[PDB]
């Protein structure tokens, strides 16, 4: 047919956080204090209105005696079993954990539409006959790393790095929201985005906001998790991984760390090297080998770039190349502004006094900067933070880095 | 019901039948260095009273050094005749092996056997070996090499752990192990032995023939 | 199995482990009634001084 | 001299500031937190509803007959057997995972369908023959045929006329002339394996010929030759290599073979020990006795050197095309292919793109093809200029390739 | 009762056990390495023993085993198993060739491309003895293997395998037969209808896969 | 929960209780039972390092209102450091003996053991065990090893110490932040471990630990000599002068072995010649001989 199987019959869910992301006034106001009980207004009446649901029903039938004589025809511990073949003269082939196989009968209420050998079923113990089939199967490891909640605040958390911004925006937000310019030249969006840099830079935060400002699923991955000791038991996982990934939503990945998973493939003397080093060449083959992709988007982030492997540097897989540098002297001014929204300010001070004089620093520098001359204020018994807690706080954040690079050979 | 344990994996216990083999007069005339000896390990086995009357928490580990031949293991073994401890001696070379993170195990297989144990005594044979750190390895398999010590270190002088544990080692010298070792509360005493001189080829040409 | 070289790669005491453990706990010093080893071999590279 | 920390001064701070809307705002904050939560346990609405059918057809059924084919129907188990003996049924049959029963044949079998090494229903109690089956088919060897054309045409793999000549040699003319071999008095090769730098066009030269096969085509996951158990991934091998003796001329293709073993040492006693039996049996059944006839291998490669010189030889392995950066004729044919389906403008030339891409794959290329209209997009446009594609090349290219030759540019003009 | 066959992996193993499996009808029972490895415990001696045993019901009968490394490995201890019954199929192998005395008539013939990875002290007297190496052909050895493919083509009389030999060095047999394999297409590619000298030439470039250009030095 | 345990009775599979105490086999080393370990108050003289302490552990837990108020987030991070012998891990213990909290006690080589994987993914299993106790602090031992420095591939440095190395980097600064649990590392070696878990994303306080001043020797002479029984005529200033630069974990071996002089006279009584004679006993030297080494260096 023109539909073949309508393509799986099968909805996404989608987060169920950001309930409403508006507390805009951020201070002591009582707006804040009329917005939030306008939440609380809300949520009771969506409680009172379920207890409500669940109170006044009088229908009772309880299965019109079909389901009822069915809940008691299967059996009470129900098992689960595995199809090896299909004989379908109403007597299949099963097969148990150990292997035990058994020709055993469909006892019915089940088509024979959605069985295959490999979908795994639900079994009895005296019969040990054909109930029903076990749905989803996922292996509980991969629904660990499934995101239900949007952890932090959105694009306007971070401190202005707006030309990055927008690169990230192209291949993930604008696609699923808006394609209708694509199509107007044919061109598929990329794929595969690189967050590389020194630390300290808003790597982490960009997937963070992406992951709070979304409407498809999100899945993290953090680094050595996909690596296991069974010598298959490795690249196993990372099937399941897209194979999740490809059933759910038009949804992103975020893997990160990978330079826990690649450098350079070479070939050595090692073991346990090679199930490293095989899981993570099929990665490359789920990634960017045979025929097709989905609407998969892969967003991977290191510190270091050089001594990754040049197979999954290369487009097809990888299409944007992001650098994070370090801050300059004018968007450096929006991090020290950000991240001084909430807390009492004394005039005496100047932003501009810690900026220019030092350059070199990191905006997670920044954030332990506010932070301890916020600890100094309650040291010697203050609310307001004056200039000399930044001049004790700019000092004991940054003796933490040595010295210097050489003498003045250079001039 | 609970069976009686039996702890028995690893078992280097020289217990009844055989530890002793040698009488403690046997030794040729280390006088200075038997009475030495004895002040840390035999005599506050036994009367441990002494120590509580003036309040000295008596040392925890002695290190020895001499040239190779001098009686160093003898001496170790005539403690092993007239204690009442469990004598537990390792050389320091089966350790040092390949299978990555064995290593470390193997020193953790040792105390969890020793502090489950009677008052027991751990006499690592030589560390004329692994001993020594001196540099930043920016190498492979010589930070393993190092991290031996830092497992040792932290089973030695880490947590309290104090009851009833000893540890003696015997080197070739000693300026070439690592100074984190030889601070006092880890490694309290000093013994050097000297050749003979005269006076001691006599103790030992009598008491041989 | 193989080849024993000095102290590089896996030609160490290896041996010697075992090989001064015997001659202290075999027969000599630790012993049972006269009983005599008599060694033989052709290869060594690697041996104890006190042998 | 520095501490500020006292019980009584611990009370100064909570009460200075906002004493009206401190707690005021905060827990209205906490317990709506504690209504996220009392709402959901509320909800459990969860309903992981399957196996059921559509509850309007199985009635007739779950009325007696599922009450009648309880007690009469049997939990019979499936065997297999190793012999028979004459005059009696002396029956020998094994489980391969249970014990080796000696049993007899039930009324309801005819005695000369019992043949050996047979599928075998049998009964839990006293054990005896019931129903013989048919015989048992590989499940994931189905999994991995294609049965499926990806569309990519010849017309798509350009920049590589002779690479195609030395690859149309071996697959597809012996399966359409299978004539001017024998007429002539040669053999075709029958192992082709292909290398050279990523993102060449390995795995596209692979998918065109899925689509002009007509012919048993196998794609091969490579790690599911890897297994848990010990000796399950050297039998994976073997039921690929009977059923493609079954029909005639089946093409099986596998990919990165680097994984599934490169090199064969031992000096650390282990490592690696069950990747090499797996790898060993596919050597024993590529060469040895019982040559395979007519069943083509095709493998491919990012990193060739690591490879087994048991897999190098000839008669396993017999042509070794490679893959190279199309000089200029090659690039100028690619930026067409890549660029005809997209808005562009109609007088613009790709000569002079060519030529700023000197050590360039076919996947930078249209790399640089895709950027260009993402330029169009941060602009208001819809077709393509020229200088759309010249800041995409310094983009993809030039934001990596050099930073010191380009502002440091005054030795070379 | 031991015959061992070792070297470099193209020298013709597998293909001088063929030929004696041909000629003589002496009850040949071929078996490979990784045939021995079962997934359940202890069936691998159960495989050893019983094909050992039926190898004895027939009186002439001579067993080849081809990839002996694929077993005859370093033994190493370990504690999860693993290599904990290939040993146990090995030793099977090694108690079974010293079971029965030297006489006829199941002689046993094996073959390996390694041999630093079998176990030389446990073959070392009575077992697997006798050391059949094969070298690589000299220069009329690769000659003459060259004019052993060639005979069913149609070679124009003016080529010398001798010249060939000059040009091709350090090749295996299997290689030898490679050029003579990929010589007949290149005919094919201009439809040539017999072969010469330089149709050898560029096969012979075409086996280590190499082209030539105008370099621009050479005039 | 999920992946909880729970009773199952054998009668007809049906269940009987949720089993707490979940599937954990290696918290035997980990939050140690009993702390009748030091107190408090012996630490003697590093004041300006215990007090930056109550401010990053005692203060957010027992009053988290103030970070509220102020408008900023709390530190969770502590580095200790210094020569060696200068009270790192009686500051580890003395907080444990008072902490109200729970304990998790790491030492730092363990995360290795022999099989790949499975030598990392416990301490993702250990971190989200002190979920279960949701206040804790976990400490570590030593960081001279894993942590040191991301070195290059091929058959050098190390990926496995790597591989865990990550974890450790990405659990308390992953996708998800955690809150209410501080981490304590202590080690010598500053420059050698690696720069992202130096970055103060991570560690928010470095602390180090000084050789003691002479002001400084005197108080921690008074603590060890506290049980020991002087007699008269007797000046610990003069014996505090004696020590150019000590440790000051030394001062036990001068403690210990004065007394120990006495012990083998059969005295309980210690004069401060005792003390004298073993002040050349404990100090010694690296006594670099044939001079040549120096000169070649002048
Ligand atoms: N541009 C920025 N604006 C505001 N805050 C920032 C910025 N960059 C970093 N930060 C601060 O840094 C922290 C996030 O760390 P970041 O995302 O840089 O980790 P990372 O890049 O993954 O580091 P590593 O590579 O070492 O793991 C946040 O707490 C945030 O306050
Ligand atoms: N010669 C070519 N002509 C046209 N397009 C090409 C060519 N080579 C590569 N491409 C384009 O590059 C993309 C990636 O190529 P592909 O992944 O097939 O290379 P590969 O060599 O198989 O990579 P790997 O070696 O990693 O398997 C393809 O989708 C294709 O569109
Ligand atoms: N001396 C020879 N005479 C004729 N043909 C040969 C000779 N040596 C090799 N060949 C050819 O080369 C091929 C390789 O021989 P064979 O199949 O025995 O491989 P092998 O050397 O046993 O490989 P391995 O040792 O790795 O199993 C044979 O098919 C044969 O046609
Ligand atoms: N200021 C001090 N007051 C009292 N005792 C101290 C002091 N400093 C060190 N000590 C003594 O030192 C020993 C503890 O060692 P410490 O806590 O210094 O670990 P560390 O030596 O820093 O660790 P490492 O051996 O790895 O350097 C205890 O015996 C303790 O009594
Ligand atoms: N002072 C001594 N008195 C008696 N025997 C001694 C003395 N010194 C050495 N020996 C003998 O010499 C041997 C030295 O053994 P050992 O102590 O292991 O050497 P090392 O001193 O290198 O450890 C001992 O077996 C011992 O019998
Ligand atoms: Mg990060
Ligand atoms: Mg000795
Ligand atoms: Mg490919
Ligand atoms: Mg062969
Ligand atoms: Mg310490």
């Amino acid at each position: 047919p023109t539909r073949v199987g309508k393509k799986k019959k099968k909805t996404k869910g989608p987060d169920a956080a950001s309930k409403l992301p508006l507390v805009t006034p951020h201070t002591q106001c009582r707006l804040k204090l009329l917005k939030l009980e306008r939440i609380k207004d809300y949520l009771l009446m969506e409680e009172e209105f379920i207890r409500n649901q669940e109170q006044m029903k009088p229908l009772e039938e309880k299965q019109e005696e079909e389901r009822s004589k069915v809940d008691d025809l299967r059996g009470t511990p129900m098992s689960v079993g595995t199809l090896e073949e299909i004989i379908d003269d109403n007597h299949a082939i099963v097969s148990t954990s150990v292997g035990s196989e058994h020709y055993v009968s469909i006892l019915s209420f089940v088509d024979k539409d959605l069985l295959e050998p490999g979908c795994s079923v639900l079994l009895n113990h005296k019969v040990h006959a054909v109930i029903g089939v076990l749905m989803d199967d996922t292996d509980p490891l991969v629904t660990v790393m499934k995101v239900e909640k949007a952890p932090q605040e959105t694009y306007a958390d971070i401190g202005g790095l707006d030309n990055q911004i927008q690169e990230i925006k192209e291949s993930v937000e604008l696609p699923l929201t808006h394609p209708e310019y694509y199509e107007e030249m044919g061109i598929k969006p990329p794929k595969g985005v690189i967050l590389y840099g020194p630390p300290g830079t808003g790597k982490t935060l960009l997937a963070k906001a992406v992951a709070n400002q979304t409407s498809a699923t999100f899945l993290r991955v953090v680094g050595s998790e996909l690596i296991q000791k069974y010598l298959g038991d490795g690249p196993k996982l990372v099937r399941e991984l897209f194979r999740v990934a490809e059933e759910h939503a038009p949804s992103i990945v975020f893997i990160d760390e990978i330079d826990a998973i690649g450098t350079k493939r070479y070939d050595s003397n090692s073991g346990g090297e090679r199930e490293i080093q095989r899981t993570m060449l099929e990665l490359l083959n789920q990634l960017d080998g045979f025929d097709s992709r989905g609407d998969v988007k892969v967003i991977m982030a290191t510190n270091r770039i050089e001594t990754l492997d040049p197979a999954l540097i290369r487009p097809g897989r990888i299409d944007r190349k992001i650098e994070f540098p370090l801050p300059d002297e004018k968007t450096k001014k929006r991090i020290f502004q950000i991240h001084t929204s909430r807390m009492t300010l004394a005039d005496d001070v100047t932003l501009d006094d810690l900026i220019m004089a030092k350059d070199d620093l990191s905006g997670a520098d920044i954030k332990a900067i506010c932070t301890e001359a916020g600890l100094m204020a309650l040291r010697e018994r203050r609310m307001k933070v004056t200039n000399e807690d930044f001049k004790k706080s700019k000092e004991n954040v940054l003796y933490k880095k040595q010295e210097g690079t050489p003498e003045g050979l250079y001039l | 019901d609970v069976l009686p344990p039996e702890a028995d994996s690893s078992i280097m216990m020289l217990t009844s039948d055989q530890k002793p083999d040698v009488m403690y007069a046997d030794i040729g005339g280390m006088d200075i260095q038997k009475q030495e000896v004895r002040e840390a390990v035999e005599l506050p086995l036994t009367h441990f009273e002494l120590y509580k009357q003036i309040g000295i928490d008596p040392p925890r580990g002695v290190l020895m050094y001499g040239p190779p031949g001098c009686g160093k293991t003898m001496l170790a073994k005539a403690v092993a005749h007239h204690t009442t401890a469990a004598f537990i001696r390792v050389v320091g070379s089966e350790f040092v092996q390949k299978y990555l993170g064995e290593g470390p195990r193997m020193v953790r297989d040792v105390f969890r056997l020793a502090k489950e144990n009677a008052p027991a005594i751990i006499f690592i044979d030589e560390i004329d070996a692994i001993a020594t750190k001196r540099f930043d390895a920016q190498t492979g398999a010589d930070r393993e090499v190092q991290r031996i010590l830092l497992e040792l270190l932290n089973q030695m002088d880490g947590f309290d752990q104090n009851v009833n544990v000893k540890v003696i080692m015997a080197t070739n010298r000693a300026d070439t192990l690592d100074p984190a070792l030889l601070r006092p509360g880890r490694l309290d005493r000093k013994i050097e032995f000297p050749l003979p001189d005269r006076r001691q080829k006599r103790l030992i040409f009598s008491t041989i023939t | 199995g193989g080849r024993r070289f000095s102290e590089g790669t896996s030609a160490d005491r290896e041996i010697q482990r075992t090989l001064m453990e015997l001659l202290n706990q075999m027969d000599g010093f630790d012993t049972l009634h006269r009983v005599k080893m008599i060694m033989a071999t052709n290869r060594p590279d690697t041996l104890d001084p006190a042998l | 001299p520095i501490r500020a920390l006292d019980e009584g001064d611990i009370a100064l701070l909570k009460t200075y500031g906002q004493s009206t809307y401190s707690r005021q705002i905060k827990q209205v904050e906490d317990d709506i937190q504690q209504l996220l939560k009392k709402i959901n346990e509320l909800t459990g609405i969860k309903e992981s509803d399957t196996g059921l059918a559509p509850p309007a057809l199985w009635d007739l059924a779950a009325d007696k007959q599922t009450l009648q084919s309880e007690q009469p129907l049997q939990v019979a188990r499936c065997t297999k057997i190793i012999n028979a003996d004459s005059e009696d049924p002396k029956y020998i049959i094994n489980v391969k995972q249970f014990a080796k029963f000696v049993v007899d044949l039930s009324d309801q079998v005819a005695p000369t369908d019992i043949e050996e090494g047979m599928r075998v229903g049998v009964d839990r109690n006293k054990y005896q023959i019931h129903i013989p089956l048919p015989p048992k088919i590989d499940p994931t060897v189905t999994m991995m045929q294609v049965e499926e054309k990806p569309d990519v045409t010849y017309s798509d793999v350009g920049g590589c006329k002779e690479q195609i000549e030395k690859l149309r040699e071996v697959v597809e003319t012996p399966l359409l002339h299978p004539e001017r071999f024998v007429n002539l008095g040669i053999e075709p090769p029958k192992g082709v394996l292909l290398f050279g730098p990523p993102g060449t066009g390995k795995t596209l030269c692979a998918r065109a010929v899925a689509n002009r096969t007509d012919a048993c085509f196998i794609r091969v996951i490579g790690s599911e030759l890897v297994q848990k158990y010990v000796g399950e991934g050297a039998r994976m091998v073997r039921e690929l290599f009977e059923m493609a003796r079954t029909k005639k001329a089946c093409l099986i293709f596998f990919d990165e073979i680097d994984a599934i073993g490169g090199a064969r040492f031992d000096d650390g006693a282990g490592g690696d020990n069950e990747v090499q039996r797996t790898m060993l049996e596919l050597i024993n059944q590529l060469d040895g006795f019982d040559p395979r006839g007519n069943i083509k291998v095709l493998m491919a490669t990012n990193r060739p050197d690591t490879l087994d010189p048991a897999l190098m030889r000839p008669g396993r392995l017999d042509r070794k095309i490679e893959f190279s950066l199309p000089d200029l004729e090659g690039r100028t044919h690619i930026f067409k292919i890549h660029a005809r389906s997209m808005s562009v403008e109609r007088d613009i030339r790709f000569e002079l793109l060519a030529r700023l891409c000197p050590n360039s794959t076919g996947a930078e290329i249209r790399s640089v093809c895709t950027e260009a209209g993402m330029f169009a997009i941060r602009a208001r446009r819809k077709i393509a200029t020229e200088k759309d594609f010249l800041e995409a090349v310094n983009k993809v290219i030039k934001s990596y390739a050099k930073f010191s030759a380009t502002p440091r540019y005054m030795t070379y003009n | 009762k031991g015959v061992l066959m070792y070297g470099p992996p193209g020298t013709g193993k597998t293909l001088l056990a063929r030929a004696c499996a041909a000629q003589t009808k002496a009850t040949f029972l071929k078996l490979a390495g990784p045939q021995l490895v079962q997934m359940f415990i202890g069936d691998g001696a159960k495989l050893v023993r019983d094909a050992f045993a039926l190898a004895k019901e027939k009186a002439p009968s001579i067993i080849f085993i081809d990839e002996l490394d694929a077993i005859g490995t370093k033994r190493f201890d370990s504690e999860k198993a693993g290599d904990r019954e290939v040993q146990r199929t090995m030793l099977e192998l090694l108690n079974q060739l010293d079971g029965f005395q030297p006489n006829t008539q199941v002689k046993v013939i094996a073959a390996t491309n390694r041999v630093d990875i079998l176990d030389p002290a446990l073959l070392r007297s009575g077992r697997l003895d006798r050391k059949i190496e094969f070298p690589m052909p000299n220069e009329e050895a690769r000659a003459r293997i060259m004019q052993i493919h060639s005979r069913k083509m149609n070679v124009s009389p003016d080529v010398n395998y001798e010249e060939l030999a000059r040009c091709t060095d350090d090749f295996n047999g299997a290689q030898c037969k490679a050029v003579c394999v990929e010589a007949g297409m290149i005919a094919l590619r201009r439809g040539a209808t017999e072969l010469t000298h330089e149709d050898y030439m560029e096969g012979i470039l075409e086996v280590q896969a190499k082209k030539k250009a105008n370099l621009q030095y050479y005039a | 929960t999920p992946n909880c345990r729970v009773a199952l009775r054998n009668d007809s599979y049906t269940l009987h209780k949720i089993l707490p105490n979940k599937v954990d086999p290696l918290v035997s080393l980990m939050m140690v039972e009993k702390v009748p370990d030091s107190t408090y108050e012996m630490i003697g003289g590093l004041d300006k390092q215990i007090k930056e302490i109550k401010e990053v552990i005692e203060l957010p837990v027992k009053h988290p209102e103030l970070f509220e108020a102020l408008g900023i987030a709390q530190p969770k991070g502590v580095l200790l450091y210094g020569p060696p012998g200068t009270g790192k891990t009686l500051l580890a213990r003395a907080v444990a003996h008072h902490t109200d909290c729970t304990f998790i006690r790491v030492s730092g080589s363990e995360l290795v053991q022999k099989f790949i994987g499975e030598g990392a993914r416990m301490v993702r299993e250990l971190f989200v065990m002190a979920r279960e106790h949701a206040p804790s602090i976990i400490f570590m031992d030593e960081i001279d090893s894993i942590g040191s420095s991301r070195l290059e591939g091929g058959s050098g440095g190390d990926s496995e110490v790597q591989r865990t190395m990550l974890e450790l980097l990405n659990q308390l600064d992953g996708f998800e932040a955690t809150k209410n649990i501080k981490v304590i590392m202590a080690t010598n070696r500053i420059d050698i471990l690696d720069s992202a878990l130096l970055r103060p994303g991570r560690i928010d306080r470095k602390i180090e630990f000084p050789p003691p001043n002479e002001e400084a020797r005197l108080d921690i002479l008074k603590i060890h000599s506290r049980k020991m029984n002087l007699t008269r005529g007797i000046n610990l200033r003069k014996i505090a002068e004696l020590m150019p630069g000590a440790s000051g974990a030394e001062v036990k071996g001068v403690c210990t072995e004065a007394g120990m002089y006495a012990l083998r006279e059969r005295r309980v009584h210690v004069t401060q010649e005792d003390f004298e004679m073993a002040v050349a006993k404990v100090m010694q030297k690296d006594s670099e001989k044939n001079m040549s080494i120096k000169k070649l260096w002048k």
